């Protein structure tokens, strides 16, 4: 499997695939209480999905890397930080699954914690839906 | 003598009762410390039913202290011998 983040024709592919990934979905339920019968509930609408990714940007060509030719760690950091700064609408896809949707970046944290100069990161994404304004 | 007005004494009560406690009727409240009973007139009322519980809220206006036993001591006026 591969992981991509793309802004129009500008595409970025993650060099190290993470250890796991999980998608969260919820729905809203409205509750009322009626005399002498108890609680009742009705459907209220679905919420936006969220996804979080943790991995690192390598500082050298490892054996377990997805491909060869990726940029430096801080080049990746700068590119993603610029995307988060301007509030771009991006497309996030994981191949061989059903995950292919438009998202927006909520958080980005990175750190260095050993002698290898690798940069560990955590990325938070949120599903994006455009509003339709009717006309006549 | 009708135009004079004195000090006003009131009570705001919330508790349990029946549907008979409505505006325009007299009610009795017992004092805890002295064990004395007073008579009040209901000025405002509100009854609510919700979630299987029923409560009342009253606005009371104080009239006077109920006399211990009988104030005028009304006795049933009977002849000593019926016939």
């Amino acid at each position: 499997m591969e992981m991509w983040l793309r802004q129009a024709e500008d595409r970025f592919r993650f060099p190290v695939f993470p250890s796991s990934f999980s998608i969260n979905g919820k729905a809203a339920v409205n509750s009322s209480s009626i005399l002498k019968i108890g609680e009742i509930a009705t459907f209220g609408g679905v919420a936006l999905k969220s996804i979080s990714i943790s991995s690192f940007f390598p500082n050298k060509d490892y054996t377990f890397c997805d491909y060869t030719g990726f940029p430096s760690p801080y080049d990746c950091v700068n590119k993603i930080e610029k995307w988060m700064k301007e509030g771009f609408i991006l497309r996030f896809t994981i191949t061989e699954t059903n995950i292919n949707m438009e998202v927006i970046i909520e958080g980005f944290s990175y750190e260095e914690r050993d002698g290898t100069r690798d940069v560990y990161f955590t990325l938070d994404l949120k599903e994006y839906k455009r509003i339709k304004i009717p006309k006549v | 003598d009708s135009e004079f007005n004195g000090i006003e004494k009131s009570c705001s009560l919330k508790g349990y009762g029946d549907v008979s406690c409505i505006t325009g009727r007299g009610v009795k409240v017992k004092d805890s410390y002295t064990k004395l009973v007073g008579l009040f007139y209901i000025d405002t009322d509100k009854h609510t039913w919700q979630n299987g519980e029923y409560q009342i809220e009253l606005e009371l206006n104080f009239q006077n202290l109920m006399d211990e036993k009988s104030a005028g001591q009304d006795e049933p006026k009977e002849e000593s011998n019926l016939g």
